[PDB]
């Protein structure tokens, strides 16, 4: 949040400043929200606004060949597992099968095979 | 059954074989239709034999062959070289079928066609075996009697030569029932027919239809003439009716092309009747100058507002949190609009001094919507507020000049000459504090003056004041420039405006060109598809909130399906709040021409996310249900009010102000509720400062002139909007940046009343009037069933409701010609024998002139 | 007849409903992402 | 929708103070029901109006 000083011009003692008057609230914490309009001097509220532009917002998005093979070393390193890490998986999936039979869970087992679903995708993405 | 040995006659050459072999096929078909569609190839190979002279025969059963695989596409096209072979009263399956899908595929070709050219009917454009098809279920339906299929398909299909001949065919005398069916091709032009260029070909030929015959009704003339929208045709009733003038003729096409026409149409009327010659009693009333005058008196003597109501809302705070200073001038000027009372400023004194400048900017202008209604006085009453007389502030003499506009909207032509030579000396002198005030003063009365205007010089005058890198002065010269474009508009100010908007380093110029830009196209629909796709693209975030009023404008009254979707896309994936609420406001001017299913989509967007867009949601109900109401606009803007978020409340108040306008008990029971929390707001002292805002505004609405007016942007006589209804209350539909932008809201406010006119003597004379509405039933607040009859004399409240059974008394020599309609408005009468004036009704225009 | 093109504008409607709900429904996919992390 | 409605408003039910931890022992015809607080000592409240 920003306070500005009083440069006046448009207010001379007392006087309506601050026109296009929308979007967020005063909060604050106390004091400043105690007077506004009465005692505008050394304090009052304001809101905050970024303006952006067309070349602007390309500049944030170089997150996502060089992330090219970045992508084949998760793969690369998982070719040596990839019998000890479907396995894992596999065994995992056994014990959560066990849990439903004894309620007579759901979560568990949705996100243990939602991430070997993603696993399974970006092998054959290397083929 | 096989169909081998019936087919296999056919690859031998001989006269009878052929013959028999063929007409086997055609007897029995839904047994053999398996075999047939292989040995298809064996058929269609005589038909491109010039010898074989069986095709209409063979044809026809290769027609059958789609026609049984359900493929209509090619069934179509062999059965119509069948030629007298196939039957049409044969009325079989097959017969019902084709034709009807014929059909189909002359409507789908039409329309691909009528782009190119008009004239494809005529021409060897289209193809001739479907017209001829076409033209035998129009002979067929003509035997039903039935006028409805027969002028209805003529529609759909782009052809101007069946609906001439038709209906010049049916046409007997009497013509009461001929003047329905033509009032029917204009209702189903509307709805049906989305395309302007054959909608203003069938009113062109709408016209000529009632004038061969010699009763007709003279409503629907001007019906047909202000939906085309062109001052020659306007000519020809006036020229019809000079020597044919009568007291309740001439007098009614008067009054009822006030507030249809708009400001183009009234400038042609008054210069072309002008060389050859017009009534000098009827001078004023094509202008529109007593039209105004006639409800002075209405709304002076009927004035039911107590000064308690708004005695208790401004007493309840003073001083400190002058953000409330607006709302009192709010309430002030709706309940006292046309009343011309000045009395409650006089009244509080410490009122006056606790406003500041930017206060005392709103209580000056708020004098326009007061006094509004009496041009005469209107710069002799604020005299002293206007400039030229040395005042205690600059801001004073500004809100002088917009309040200036507020009375001669559409009128300023006498004050155009006092605006513009203040603009033009400000125009070259600039940039100094006191200077920009009275010029942004100056340059919002100027708008409201040349409102409509195709004048060049005022909106030149108002170009360069964007110019001198001055923000103070320019947010009014965006919006006034905006009101010089309505309608047609200047195609070179459309560059202009947009490219200049976003060199603008001014916040307040930027956002008012985006306003302005959608002032420029006024019904253009897809016109306008150049400015709104420009406009779109750009990342500003001002620039894509005037790109959602374009379309709403563009679109108003009869709308498009492209337009709404448009409007949808922009409201979610674009993250900015107020892109977003300017989305789905758009939504109520789109939805003009059926307020039944306004709040089916309202409902869907109004419990989304993003309190903003539940703002712009609320006011849907608001900008369109208004005119009428409805039971189920009150459920999906109830869970609104119980919002704790304060700028939604207000959205909430104000949008059940306008709807509950004239509602009491055995009318609209939830008023009671919503009414008395209308005052809990101000009561209850806990609220915050946005909170009570919507309160004094919603109370205002309600009650703004003294509940004998309403807030309509279109009632249905010749079926268009009104200009300064319409675009009056989309400023009004935006609080936010400036806050008293309601004083917008005066030119849409529509009183109803039924007001007699004598047309000898043009006066307003005084007698009851016979109506089912007793107050036992039908009955207004004050300070469904129909049984009992009711009498009361003209210039009286009468609720829209009430209207319908209103009826003039014959005993005392007055016949009426529009009689009830089922709305209000002046209804001229006429006079059997006069002899001498019974009553009269001395109006504000007795004490002037 | 003019039932008859009343069904017509009602598919228009419906049009402009199911058009609508898909994609703010999409949309809320990355309201709920942005909302759960954000609290 | 409602799911993201009641996430982003749960910032108000977060800052709120919470509730205490207390034991029943008597009451009166007053509808002031005496609250015992393990940590701290004694408070007479009055019963919500549902109950």
């Amino acid at each position: 949040d920003a306070f500005r000083l009083i440069d006046t011009g448009a207010l001379i003692n007392n006087l309506e400043p601050r026109q296009t008057t929308s979007n967020t609230g005063l909060l604050n914490k106390a004091n400043i929200q105690a007077l506004i309009h009465g005692l505008n001097r050394h304090y009052y509220s304001l809101n905050i606004d970024y303006h952006k532009t067309a070349k602007e917002t390309k500049m944030l998005m170089n997150l996502h060949y060089e992330e090219k093979e970045e992508s084949n070393l998760a793969a690369t390193k998982s070719m040596v597992k990839i019998a000890e890490q479907y396995s894992k998986r596999i065994e995992e999936e056994k014990e959560l099968t066990e849990e439903e039979l004894k309620t007579r869970p759901k979560k568990h087992l949705s996100e243990t095979a939602d991430e070997t679903l993603e696993n399974n995708i970006v092998s054959v993405l290397t083929a | 059954t096989t169909a081998a040995p019936l087919l296999a006659l056919l690859r031998e050459n001989q006269d009878s074989v052929k013959t028999y072999a063929l007409e086997s096929i055609n007897n029995v078909v839904d047994q053999l239709w398996s075999e047939i569609s292989n040995e298809l190839p064996d058929i269609e190979a005589l038909y491109d034999d010039d010898t074989f002279s069986d095709r209409e025969m063979a044809a026809l059963i290769a027609s059958k062959v789609y026609y049984n695989l359900g493929e209509y596409e090619s069934a179509v096209k062999y059965a119509l070289a069948a030629k007298d072979r196939f039957d049409i009263d044969e009325k079989s399956q097959f017969v019902e079928t084709i034709v009807s899908k014929s059909i189909e595929m002359y409507v789908q070709e039409a329309s691909k066609q009528y782009t190119k050219d008009e004239q494809f009917y005529t021409k060897d454009i289209i193809d001739p075996k479907l017209t001829s098809i076409f033209e035998r279920m129009i002979e067929k339906c003509l035997k039903a009697s039935e006028l409805k299929l027969a002028l209805g398909i003529a529609l759909e299909g782009y052809r101007l030569d069946i609906i001439e001949s038709a209906l010049k065919s049916k046409l007997d005398q009497s013509t009461s029932e001929n003047v329905k069916i033509i009032n029917y091709l204009l209702t189903l032009a509307i709805t049906t027919v989305t395309n302007s260029k054959f909608r203003s070909s069938i009113l062109r030929k709408s016209f000529d239809f009632l004038m061969n015959m010699p009763n007709c009704d003279y409503l629907t003339l001007n019906k047909v003439v202000v939906n085309l929208n062109d001052a020659g045709l306007a000519l020809q009733l006036f020229k019809k009716l000079k020597e044919e003038n009568d007291e309740g003729l001439s007098a009614q096409i008067a009054f009822d092309l006030v507030s249809s026409a708009s400001q183009q149409l009234l400038e042609i009327l008054v210069t072309e009747l002008t060389a050859q010659g017009y009534d000098p009693a009827l001078l004023n009333i094509l202008s529109g100058l007593p039209t105004c005058d006639y409800y002075n008196t209405f709304l002076l003597n009927n004035k039911n507002i107590d000064i308690g109501l708004l005695n208790k809302s401004k007493s309840s705070l003073d001083g400190k949190f002058s953000l409330f200073h607006t709302a009192v001038s709010v309430a002030n000027g709706f309940m006292h609009a046309g009343t011309t009372d000045n009395s409650f400023i006089k009244a509080n004194l410490p009122w006056l001094g606790k406003a500041q400048n930017w206060a005392k900017f709103t209580a000056t202008a708020s004098l326009g919507v007061i006094h509004k209604g009496n041009l005469l006085e209107g710069k002799k009453v604020m005299a002293p507020y206007l400039p030229g007389s040395r005042a205690s502030s600059r801001f004073i003499k500004g809100g002088s000049l917009y309040g200036l506009g507020l009375i001669y909207a559409g009128f300023g032509r006498d004050t155009t000459d006092y605006l513009k030579n203040i603009i033009v000396e400000n125009s070259g002198t600039s940039g100094d504090e006191d200077v920009d005030v009275l010029l942004h003063g100056a340059s919002l009365g100027i708008g409201l003056a040349a409102m409509g205007s195709a004048n060049i010089e005022v909106y030149e005058a108002l170009k360069e004041v964007l110019y001198n890198d001055s923000a103070t002065s320019g947010e009014a010269a965006a919006l006034g420039m905006g009101l010089c474009m309505l309608g047609t508009g200047k195609p070179e100010a459309i560059h202009d405006m947009f490219t200049y908007s976003q060199e603008t380093q001014h916040g307040n110029i930027t956002r008012g060109l985006a306003v302005g830009l959608a002032l420029i196209n006024y019904g253009r629909q897809e016109l306008a598809d150049d400015l709104i796709t420009k406009m779109l693209a750009s990342d500003e975030s001002l620039l894509r909130y005037g790109g959602a009023f374009t379309i709403a404008l563009a679109y108003a009254g009869t709308g498009n399906n492209s337009a709404v979707k448009r409007l949808l896309h922009v409201a979610v994936s674009d993250s900015n709040d107020d892109v977003r609420r300017a989305a789905v406001i758009a939504l109520g001017f789109v939805l003009l021409r059926d307020y039944t299913t306004v709040p089916r989509i309202v409902q869907l967007l109004s419990k989304s996310h993003n309190a903003h867009v539940r703002c712009g949601t609320a006011f849907a109900l608001g900008i369109a249900c208004a005119g009428k109401g409805l039971q189920s606009a009150i459920d999906v803007l109830d869970p609104l009010t119980k919002d704790p978020v304060d700028f939604v409340r207000q959205a909430a108040m104000i949008a059940l102000s306008m709807i509950l306008i004239q509602q009491t008990e055995k009318l609209n029971p939830q008023v009671a509720d919503i009414n008395k929390n209308f005052l809990s707001v101000i009561t209850n002292k806990h609220q915050e400062g946005l909170a009570k805002f919507g309160a004094c505004v919603a109370q205002g609405i309600m009650n703004a002139g003294g509940r004998n007016v309403t807030i309509q942007l279109e009632n249905a006589d010749t079926g268009t909007l009104d200009t300064k209804s319409v675009v009056g209350l989309v400023m009004f539909s935006q609080f936010w940046y400036w806050f008293p932008l309601a004083h917008f809201l005066s030119l849409s406010f529509t009183p109803t009343t039924v007001i007699g006119i004598r047309g000898s003597d043009q006066a307003i004379p005084k007698f009851q009037m016979n109506c089912y509405a007793k107050e036992d039933a039908f009955s207004y607040p004050r300070m469904k069933y129909s049984s009992k009859p009711y009498k009361v004399d003209n210039m009286t409240r009468i609720l829209p409701q009430q209207s319908r059974y209103i009826s003039f008394i014959k005993d005392d020599r007055f016949v009426p010609v529009r009689k009830f309609k089922g709305n209000n408005g002046v209804v001229v009468l006429r006079d059997r024998e006069p002899k001498e004036p019974v009553a009269l009704i001395e109006t504000v225009r007795q004490m002037k002139d | 007849y003019f039932k008859l093109k009343k069904l017509e504008k009602e598919y228009e409607l419906l049009t402009l409903q199911e058009d609508y709900i898909k994609d703010e429904q999409r949309h809320l996919k990355r309201e709920l992402k942005r909302a759960q992390e954000e609290v | 929708n409602d799911k993201v409605r009641f996430i982003k408003d749960e910032l108000r039910l977060l800052q709120e103070p919470g509730s205490y931890v207390g034991e029943v022992i008597k009451i009166v015809s007053d509808k002031k029901v005496l609250v015992k607080v393990q940590p701290e000592g004694k408070y007479i409240v009055d019963v919500a109006k549902d109950i």
